[PDB]
């Protein structure tokens, strides 16, 4: 079982590039998809397979990284940005969640 | 020894020396002629029907 | 149908004649075909004597198997336009005599004949069951007569432990199919009981050796 | 050649009997066989056929369930086994050989034949005349009518042509339509055209006297012809 | 519950446990295809066109092979619907049905080529069942006729059965067979000169029981060894089977290899042409 | 139409007895994408419950939830049934449902879409 | 002298081929150059006469083109009947190396011949049932290659001690010898009229004989090997030999010499038979090569192949109507071919 550690909630300013890193326990090569939850609503996709958007997606936010330790960036931070960021490892089948980030003001 | 097979093949020799030719064109032409003349009845070479043809297979 | 009761019973009578016909040839299926072949009367007559016009049958049965031999030596005729209704056979017993290896010399005309024989295109696949003929003259005649009368090139002695063995092995030499056929050779002695036996026992080897090619075996 | 019967006499309604034919002469196993009747006063009547090797068999119908037969090629005997008789079967029966190839002449021999005496959909042949008196040395002609034409796909009219002679055996004298067989005389002769059939004589003398009979062969022949009685 | 709901089940079930395997069993079967394809089809040409012969034997082969190439030519037809056509279970029953040709009626057709070599070498039978290609064409209609009778049973909406009737009755009689040609082909008596195809016979017979015991042996030993002992986890109850399919399906490469390639009479043809 | 998961309400849910989760999917063919069922929990992040094929059946758990949930499909309507027995006050989560895509080089690669989540509170 | 004979014989030679040379002033391409071709003939397998065990040797057609006799190594003579399939006779012989057979042309007997050197005549129409041996004609110093029917009581035979010989079958003696050959004969035909004979042997070379007179009447040579088959042209002034290399020459009797040679290079092995049509136009050819061969007679391009054999064709026979033809091979089915 790859137990999956996240960022801690970091502060962010308006109109600033913000970078968050999930890490694993094992190898992943490239098998982490990244998700955001807003507040009180429903977890929507947003980037697949690490490196790929998806549905006409603004590309504002992306993943990075091989192997073990992955990160997001998003370029700059929005009124509805304000959300939680989720990693899911995929390459063994028991899939596990991230801690979990949170982006204030 | 062997003198009479000698003898014997030469007056066989000298009778084939002495039979009466025709020219090869009147004996092609005989040919010719027999051929041509029995060509309508052949039912090898001009097929006749599996009516009157006795194999019917 | 459209067939009368004459047609009818004459296509009856066929299936029994073809019934018949079936069953003649099973019967004449499971038997041994041997042409014998000698070379100029060596011990043709001596080996169809020891056992039991133009070509001579002989018939002999020996621990369940028919054999027809088919003595055909006294044709004298061109061999190259009747030979190939032998294909088929089941092997060929040749005859060599050894005492004629001092009288150009017979011997060597018996290498000739084994040459056209073994190198045949139709006798590839038909192993040769050789049978040097008898040794008791070849023995009284070796310890006077030497072997380098009949075999220019023969470093060995007199002794004929070595000079018969000399004369098989170069007699196996003439086979350019060493890997279709096998020669079978023999040294007949006159009182032996075991040259039927030999001749039984190299046919059953060539029946498993044609049985083994037939199930993929081999 | 030679066929023999053995059996017959007299016999009482409702028992059995068993009719034997002896063959010597001939290749019996290659042939097969007829048992033909005749009544002492009608003509010839078919009862039962065994083809070589007891392949197929065939009865007639006024018989079939109370006749069987049998060959025994090894000792060359044909066997008649019947039961539950009546008064109809009063009759003189033939034993006749029949090999049936391309170009062969089938019923070429008639047996001897023995009587037997008791206690008290088909192709119908028919013959006009019944009693020609003619005189030797004329010509006689004997026609014969069917019930359809014979003639086959094949090209052959099967129908036979039998005589009599007053006292021994019949013997084939026309097969197949005008083929003559072997053993008689050129003077006779065959014709005819689908369901009209003639015999032909040119010149006739005091030994052919008898009765002629037809013969069907294209259905099996269960059916014959009431003869022709030639006298003088 | 089919039971080729389970084999359909089983198929992708190993995706996720262990998709590194599954990938190299990918390759496996790949490579399984590559090596039975051209290899089927050399064998019948040479077997079908080039040869002149008319015995059981060469037909019994050419049956045998023809069934090779069609569990050949499904092997990777089950992986091509798994990755393309992912459902259809019941829908996609030949990829299944590929069982038909491969622990059945080829089981039976390696056993009736056995006794077809025990009737023809040592003949304890006469008539050798009148010989004849006929005999031979009703014996492989028999074979491909009870094949369906028992590919439809077992796996019908049992399991033991297969094993009993189809893995442990045809061994048998193979196995007494081959058995009983070793003893006739080493009488005391035969002559010391054919002792060089009288013993590749016996190599040759012996090898293609090992084949058997190796190819064939480890599918039906673990599908009675689930429901008799089951004991055992899934994760093993799923690399066993997954790994005892190429090895049943490597007879596939090694059927003309052993029945075709090494025969000497028939080998010369693909090395003279 | 386009693809949606939908899902039942909210439930009560007390502790000893069992609960029913239903799923239906609209707007693709059910069939050829997987169903997935995931936990979320306030306190930690979420768990990943399990996945079954609506057309196959192949049925895969957790290890920590293996026996505890039991999962169902009915094609007839594309409903995803999922089964909670001996409901405990931990269990109170929220249940969501999601399509997954079959891919090549796993069995499943993308988790596109999920449901609006259930609500159960023991 | 020895060499005064050698220089007449050689003398006489040369003449013989300075008057052959001088009568050839036209040969036969340029005269039948005219005339249209026959085109493609494609034959049909109109049928099979299976029931052999062994390799057909020899096979011969009677004189109603329906009933036909077949010779093979297991022993039978086999009387087929060709428009059905149902065979007649099957005649067990005592020695079953048979190379040849005749039908009578009255059709009462048969005759069989080997490497046994006997000529055994068998009566079919017998009042037992069953084939009788009617006759065994022994006194030939070699296998029989081709006996033929002149008529009822008198048989033409081939043997392979390079002579023929005329027999009559009620004494049983041969009524008459011809030698003359340096090389063993290996095929016979006889004229349409019956009164002339020719016969080809190994020593690349086909003589006519007269049967009534008893002595050699002409010698055709211009082969380069065996000559294994030979047959007459229907008018009789005219026969066609097929020989060991691939050819097949036909020659004219009032020529004294070849008219055409119907040679090929896509053939390299023998021929085994060869036989015409009713008309003439015909020739074909019974190959070495697993399949016969339809020539022509005036021109030389083939007109069709009869291929469907899985071994060597043994046998050719034409039906005297010229309805269909037939070829024996040495796999054990016959087939007639129109």
């Amino acid at each position: 079982d790859t137990v999956l550690t996240q960022s801690p909630a970091l502060a962010v300013s308006l109109g600033q590039r913000v970078t968050i890193s999930c890490r694993a326990s094992k190898s992943v090569s490239t098998y982490i998809h990244w998700y955001q939850q807003r507040s009180g609503q429903q977890p929507k996709l947003l980037i697949y397979s690490a490196s790929n958007l998806e549905s006409g997606v603004p590309s504002r936010f992306s993943g990075s990284g091989s192997g073990t330790d992955f990160t997001l960036t998003i370029d700059p931070v929005e009124p509805d940005d304000i959300a939680n960021y989720y990693c899911q490892q995929i390459n063994e089948l028991p899939y596990t969640f991230g801690a979990g980030t949170k982006l204030e003001l | 020894a062997s003198i009479a097979q000698a003898r014997k093949l030469v007056e066989q020799l000298k009778m084939e020396a002495n039979i009466d030719r025709i020219k090869v064109s009147k004996a092609a032409a005989d040919l010719m002629a027999y051929c041509e003349a029995h060509a309508k009845e052949d039912p090898l070479l001009t097929p006749v029907p599996a009516s009157e043809n006795p194999f019917r297979e | 149908c459209t067939l009368s009761a004459e047609d009818k019973a004459a296509v009856e009578r066929s299936k029994m004649i073809d019934r018949n016909l079936r069953e003649d040839g099973e019967k004449a299926a499971r038997e041994v075909k041997l042409l014998l072949l000698g070379a100029g009367e060596s011990g043709k007559n001596t080996i169809v004597k020891q056992m039991k016009t133009g070509i001579v049958e002989t018939h002999f049965t020996f621990k369940d198997l028919h054999f027809k031999m088919f003595d055909v030596g006294a044709q004298r005729s061109e061999r190259k336009k009747w030979i190939h209704c032998f294909e088929g056979v089941t092997a060929i017993i040749f005859c060599v005599a050894l005492s004629d290896y001092d009288l150009m010399n017979r011997m060597h005309e018996s290498m000739k004949l084994f040459d056209s024989i073994c190198n045949n295109k139709w006798f590839t696949d038909t192993s040769i069951i050789l049978f040097l003929n008898k040794k008791d003259l070849f023995e009284e005649k070796i310890k006077k007569s030497p072997l380098t009368i009949c075999y220019p090139e023969y470093a060995g002695s007199n002794t004929y432990e070595e000079a018969a063995a000399y004369i098989q092995c170069q007699f196996e030499d003439l086979n350019k199919r060493k890997d279709t056929k096998e020669i079978y050779t023999h040294f007949t002695c006159s009182t032996d009981t075991k040259n039927v036996q030999f001749v039984f026992d190299a046919v059953t080897d060539v029946i498993i050796k044609n049985n083994l090619k037939d199930c993929g075996l081999f | 050649v030679q066929l023999v019967e053995s059996g017959g006499g007299l016999v009482q309604p409702g028992g059995s009997r068993k009719l034997s034919c002896s063959a010597s002469g001939f290749a019996f196993s290659s042939f097969g066989m007829h048992w033909v009747r005749q009544a002492p006063e009608k003509g010839l009547e078919w009862v039962a056929y065994i083809s070589s090797g007891s392949g197929t068999i065939y009865y007639a119908d006024t018989v079939k369930g109370r006749f069987t037969i049998s060959r025994d090629d090894p000792k060359n005997t044909l066997f008649l086994q019947m039961t539950s008789l009546r008064s109809e079967d009063t009759a003189m029966y033939y034993c006749v050989r029949s090999i049936y190839y391309y170009g062969s002449s089938p019923f070429d021999f008639w047996g001897q034949g023995t009587t037997l005496t008791v206690s008290s959909s088909d192709i119908v042949m028919t013959q006009a005349t019944s009693s020609v008196p003619v005189t030797p040395g004329e010509s006689v002609s004997i026609s014969c009518r069917s019930s359809k034409s014979l003639l086959h796909s094949n090209g052959n009219t099967y129908l036979y042509w039998f005589l009599q002679r007053p006292g021994q055996s019949p013997q084939l004298l026309i097969y197949r339509m005008s083929n003559l067989a072997s053993g008689v005389p050129d003077r006779f002769s065959g014709s005819g055209s689908g369901t009209a059939f003639t015999l032909t004589i040119s010149r006739l003398e005091a030994e052919d006297v008898g009765v002629y009979y037809c013969m069907q062969h294209l259905e099996y022949p269960l059916t014959f012809g009431a003869g022709t009685k030639l006298e003088l | 519950v089919p039971l080729f709901h389970l084999f359909a089940r089983l198929d992708e079930e190993l995706h996720g446990t262990f998709p590194g395997l599954w990938l190299a069993l990918m390759a496996v079967h790949g490579a399984i295809f590559l090596a039975g394809l051209v290899l089927n089809g050399l064998a019948l040409y040479v077997f079908c066109c080039r040869t002149r012969a008319k015995t059981p034997s060469v037909i019994y082969t050419i049956n045998l092979v023809v069934t090779d190439l069609l569990v050949g030519l499904s092997l990777p037809t089950r992986f091509a619907v798994y990755y393309g056509a992912r459902g259809c279970l019941r829908c996609a029953f030949p990829h299944v049905l590929g069982y038909f040709l491969n622990m059945h009626c080829s089981i039976l057709f390696l056993t009736c080529i056995c006794v077809d070599r025990y009737l023809a070498i040592v003949r304890p039978e006469g008539s050798r069942r009148c010989r004849q290609p006929a005999c031979a064409r009703a014996v492989c209609a028999f074979v491909w006729l009870a094949a369906g009778a028992v590919t439809l049973s077992v796996l019908g909406v049992r399991v033991f059965a297969l094993t009993v009737l189809e893995f442990l009755l045809p061994l048998l009689v193979i196995s007494v067979f081959t058995g009983r040609i070793m003893c006739a082909l080493s009488r005391p008596g035969l002559l010391h000169q054919g002792r060089q195809r009288r013993v590749r016979a016996m190599q040759l017979l012996l090898t293609v029981l090992i084949i058997f015991l190796v190819c064939f042996t480890p599918f039906h030993a673990r599908q009675v060894a689930v429901a008799l002992w089951p004991d055992m986890p899934h994760h093993t109850s799923l690399v066993v089977y997954h790994v005892a399919v190429t090895l049943s399906s490597l007879n596939s490469c090694m059927d003309p290899i052993v029945y075709c390639f090494v025969t000497s009479g028939f080998q010369a043809t693909v090395r003279g042409l | 139409s386009q693809v949606q998961l939908q899902q039942s309400g909210a439930e009560l849910a007390k502790p000893g007895s069992s609960v029913k989760i239903s799923c239906k999917a609209s707007g693709y063919t059910f069939t050829s994408y997987y169903i997935s069922w995931i936990k979320q929990t306030t306190g930690q992040g979420l768990k990943y419950i399990g996945f079954i094929n609506p057309g196959s059946g192949h049925t895969n758990y957790n290890e920590k939830f293996k026996g505890k949930a039991t999962l169902t499909v009915d094609k007839s309507s594309s409903t995803a049934f999922m089964q909670l027995s001996s409901l405990t006050p931990d269990d109170s989560a929220i249940y969501y449902c999601a399509r997954g895509a079959g891919g090549f080089l796993r069995i499943i690669t993308k988790f596109d879409y999920w449901g609006q989540g259930v609500m159960v509170t023991v | 002298e020895l060499d005064q004979l050698r220089q007449e014989a050689e003398q006489l030679k040369n003449q013989i081929r300075d008057a052959r040379k001088a009568c050839a002033d036209a040969t036969l391409s340029q005269i039948t150059n005219n005339i249209d071709p026959v085109g493609r003939i494609q034959m049909r397998t109109r049928r099979t006469l299976r029931g052999h065990l062994a390799k057909i040797y020899a096979m011969h057609w009677g004189t109603d083109s329906r009933l036909l006799v077949s010779a093979s190594q297991d022993g039978k003579l086999i009387i087929w009947d060709s428009y059905t399939t149902n065979k007649v006779h099957a005649i067990p012989l005592r020695s079953s190396w048979v190379m040849t057979c005749a039908y009578a042309p009255s059709g009462n007997y048969v005759a069989c011949g080997g490497l046994d050197n006997i000529c055994s005549i068998y009566n079919l129409k017998t009042r037992e049932g069953n084939v009788r041996v009617s006759r065994e004609l022994a006194g030939h110093t070699g296998y029989l290659s081709c006996c033929r029917f002149l008529d009822d009581n008198q048989i033409v035979t081939s043997s392979g001690d390079t002579t023929c010989a005329l027999w009559d079958i009620e004494t049983g003696q041969q009524t008459t010898t011809f030698t003359g050959h340096t090389g063993d004969v290996m095929s016979l035909s006889l004229a349409p009229d019956t009164r002339l004979f020719v016969s080809g042997a190994c020593d690349a070379s086909a003589k006519l004989w007269d049967v009534r007179e008893g002595m050699c009447r002409q010698t055709f040579t211009g082969h380069e090997s065996d000559i294994n088959a030979i047959c007459f042209f229907p008018n009789g002034n005219a026969f066609a030999t097929g020989s060991d290399d691939a050819t097949c020459r036909l020659f004219d009797l009032r020529a004294d010499q070849e008219l055409m040679t119907y040679s090929h290079d896509n053939i390299i092995c023998g021929i085994t038979s060869v036989s015409f049509s009713k008309s003439g136009r015909l020739l074909l050819a019974g190959y070495d090569d697993f399949n016969c061969n339809v020539w022509d007679a005036l021109k030389a391009d083939r007109a069709g192949v009869l291929a469907g054999h899985d071994n060597r064709v043994s046998c050719l026979g034409v039906t005297d109507d010229g309805m269909a033809v037939a070829t024996g091979s040495w796999d054990s089915f016959l087939k007639i071919w129109n």
